[PDB]
RNA sequence: UGCCUGGCGGCCGUAGCGCGGUGGUCCCACCUGACCCCAUGCCGAACUCAGAAGUGAAACGCCGUAGCGCCGAUGGUAGUGUGGGGUCUCCCCAUGCGAGAGUAGGGAACUGCCAGGCA
RNA sequence: GCUCAACGGAUAAAAGGUACUCCGGGGAUAACAGGCUGAUACCGCCCAAGAGUUCAUAUCGACGGCGGUGUUUGGCACCU
RNA sequence: UCCUCCUAAAGAGUAACGGAGGAGCACGAAGGUUGGCUAAUCCUGGUCGGACAUCAGGAGGUUAGUGCAAUGGCAUAAGCC
RNA sequence: GUGAAGAGGGAAACAACCCAGACCGCCAGCUAAGGUCCCAAAGUCAUGGUUAAGUGGGAAACGAUGUGGGAAGGCCCAGAC
């Protein structure tokens, strides 16, 4: 029902490929890029994984 | 121990008979009665059972305790199971040897239509 | 005879533990069977003081927190491997 | 020399030196020689430490020693290429980590004991503390 | 110094399938040495311990027993 | 329906061992006898047959007692996934997971299906 | 019917010298020199049992500990 | 060439001229099945007899056993008749 | 994980380390690691402390009335050092 917007904020150059998946699962191709996604416990257990690259507004 | 020591004497062929999942009939032996009951093949309820310690046999028997009583005993089983519609049963000796009153225990069920 | 001051922790863990083991302040526990136990903080350099008296072990002590008195004995002590200090210290409601 | 006699294996793993120590009070009598620092210490300076010690009082009291070697430490030797096997083992280290008690004695004042210690503490490689027995 | 350097294929063991996961009839489920994990209900036990289904279903854990010893059976759902 | 007892399970030491008390109408147990049905690498000691005189001593069941066994938190400690840092043969910070040992304590089981005896 | 045991087994059947030597390659790999390391070597220091008629430190300094240099013997095989 | 354990980082696998040991067989019963049985080590008492043979009681519990190295296993015994 | 097969910015110079992945052009803007006195673009920026050693801008056991902060302790105007 509420939408969340989540920026990529640092790089995925040397990253382990359990996140590199991850923000392909969120749909983030490029720092800076913003993506509308649906809340859901799914969808923030993405974040907290990744919670170091992607910058969540709320 | 004389018991626990006859209770693991019979404890293999009694797993077995549960591991194969068929019903059996397990016999309690006594120096002054012996038992005798249809168990199904859970293991925990019983369906049919008759002994020597019943009022309606032993009236009609002189010793309750010897070859002559587990023969009576052996065909009230299997009567008694026979219109419950169990034919089909496995003996269990429950760690007596199948040579006394066991032996005619399960030879007079045997004799009277129960198929084991 | 020995009182001493504590306050009830708000979060505890083992982040939560030593930040507030950097300030100077140790946890400590009050637990007495028939009550729920009560997880509190207390200052470092006061109790320290006073556990090197050997009467401290020994005598009833007092405990102030929000007020109320709780009349304790000191149950177990935790202390720093190789350092003068401390790092837990069991109270049961005695 | 302390050394253990007949262990299971001749040669050892070299393995590493984590975390803290275990016995970190005085259980048998009431004064203690206390590490703060990390690394192996060797046989050698157990027994160079002991005989500092046992002289510095050398009437009174007893001494335990709360350390014991018992890991085999091999040594290859000069002008030997490396590989074709392991070093043949040349002496026993006990391994000690910060809070380890090593030495400590009962029966002498506690300014004999204090300065004794520090006889011993200067023949050890690791940086050591002296403690005294508490209550619990 | 040498006398040593000698070692034997390893052997592949440990489980199979494991606890809830539908197999077929007669795919195994665990290979053992001892018999660490005892045969319950539809499963069997080949000569070298091997523990192999007997009917398809779902695998099964548990620790019936009197001495607490590890069990595998088979759910035909 | 209640109590006592036997058989078969569930459950697996909070369920076992120790110490004390108690039970014999029925059940169970010891028990009498042995040519017979069967047996002893000798012995009816065990197995087995034929019975009921005696007993509840042993065993078994029940009840009581924590001396052991056993179960065991809260708090803290160790460890550790991800991301940073240090004077980086070892550690620290943010965050998620979080023991083992020990302490307080719990604790001498609970339960299902049949068959007897009594009130 | 094969210690075809060099055990996926080149033939049924097989040892050496070359400083009289030769060809194709390699700094994928050694000897000299350089390089990284510093066990070893040299130098220095810390504690002080003792020797020194008394007195540890005039001069030495056991049992142990901490470093420096890159001068030895070595380790590695990075350059040719 | 083959077998067992560790290194091997709690699925499988994982190297070194790394740390430790084994095999090139045996059995016509040491296999199958039915029936039955349960050890080591200690205490006490007992002729030769003894620290230690065989026997009778009690504690203990599988600390024994497995044709053969090590690991896993085994009381329903895979151990013993 | 990077180099190999990856340029660009930083670590003076320095395939691997930190930031970050170049289709092309622009005398446009915002940032990352790293920095803002001159060489050399950007704070001779603001508040409160520490250092006197050029420490910063190489290294230990060990030694010392260097200096700042903290909790206690002994004696002392029936007069302390
Ligand atoms: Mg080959
Ligand atoms: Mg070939
Ligand atoms: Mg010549
Ligand atoms: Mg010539
Ligand atoms: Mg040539
Ligand atoms: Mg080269
Ligand atoms: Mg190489
Ligand atoms: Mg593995
Ligand atoms: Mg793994
Ligand atoms: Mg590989
Ligand atoms: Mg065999
Ligand atoms: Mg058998
Ligand atoms: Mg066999
Ligand atoms: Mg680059
Ligand atoms: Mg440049
Ligand atoms: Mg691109
Ligand atoms: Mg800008
Ligand atoms: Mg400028
Ligand atoms: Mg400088």
């Amino acid at each position: 029902a509420k939408t969340i917007k989540i920026t990529q904020t640092r790089s995925a150059i040397g990253r382990l490929p359990k996140h590199k998946a991850t923000l392909l699962g969120l749909g983030l191709r490029r720092i800076g890029h913003t993506v509308e996604r649906e809340d859901t416990p799914a969808i923030r257990g993405m974040i907290n994984a990744v919670s170091f690259m992607v910058k969540v507004e709320e | 121990d004389k018991k626990s020591a006859r209770i693991r004497r019979a404890t293999r062929a009694r797993r077995k008979l549960q591991e194969l999942g068929a019903t059996r009939l397990v016999v309690h032996r006594t120096p002054r009665h012996i038992y005798a009951q249809v168990i199904a093949p859970n293991g925990s309820e019983v369906l049919v059972a008759a002994s020597t310690v019943e009022k309606a046999i032993a009236e009609q028997l002189k010793y309750t305790g010897n070859k002559d009583a587990a023969a009576a005993v052996g065909k009230a089983v299997a009567e008694r199971a026979l219109e419950k519609g169990i034919k089909d049963v496995s003996f269990d000796r429950s760690g007596f040897q199948y040579h006394g009153r066991v032996q005619a225990l399960a030879d007079a069920a045997r004799e009277a239509g129960l198929q084991f | 005879m020995f009182t001493i001051n504590a306050e009830v922790r708000k979060e505890q863990g083992k982040g939560a533990s030593r930040r507030l083991r950097a300030a100077n302040k140790f946890p400590a526990i009050i637990y007495g069977g028939k009550e729920a136990p009560l997880a509190i903080e207390l200052d470092h350099d006061k109790v320290m003081n006073m556990q090197a008296k050997a009467e401290f072990y020994s005598e009833v002590l007092t405990i102030v927190v929000d007020g109320k008195e709780i009349k304790v004995k000191a149950q177990d002590v935790q202390r720093h491997p190789y350092k003068p200090k401390l790092q837990h210290i069991d109270f049961v409601r005695a | 020399m302390l050394q253990p006699k007949r262990t299971k294996f001749r040669k050892m793993h070299k393995g590493r030196n984590r975390g803290l120590a275990q016995g970190t009070d005085v259980s048998f009598g009431s004064f203690g020689l206390k590490a703060v620092g990390r690394g192996r210490l060797t046989a050698r300076q157990i027994e160079a430490a002991r005989r500092a010690m046992t002289r510095a009082v050398k009437r009174q009291g007893k001494i335990w020693i709360r350390v014991f070697p018992d890991k085999p430490i091999t040594e290859k030797p000069l002008a030997v290429r490396m590989g074709k096997g392991k070093g043949n083992v040349e002496y026993w280290v006990a391994l000690i980590q910060p809070g380890k008690v090593l030495y400590e004695m009962d029966g002498v004042p506690e300014e004999l004991a204090r300065e004794a210690f520090k006889l011993a503490a200067a023949k050890l490689p690791i940086k050591t503390t002296f403690v005294t027995k508490t209550v619990m | 110094s040498t006398r040593n350097g000698r070692d034997s294929e390893a052997k592949r063991l440990g489980v199979k399938r494991f606890g809830g996961e539908s197999v077929l009839a007669g795919s195994i489920i665990v290979r053992q040495r001892g018999t660490k994990f005892h045969a319950g209900a539809n499963v069997g036990c080949g000569r070298d311990h091997t523990l192999f289904a007997k009917a398809d279903g779902k695998v099964k854990f548990e620790v019936k027993g009197p001495k607490n010893r590890k069990f595998i059976s088979i759910e035909a759902e």
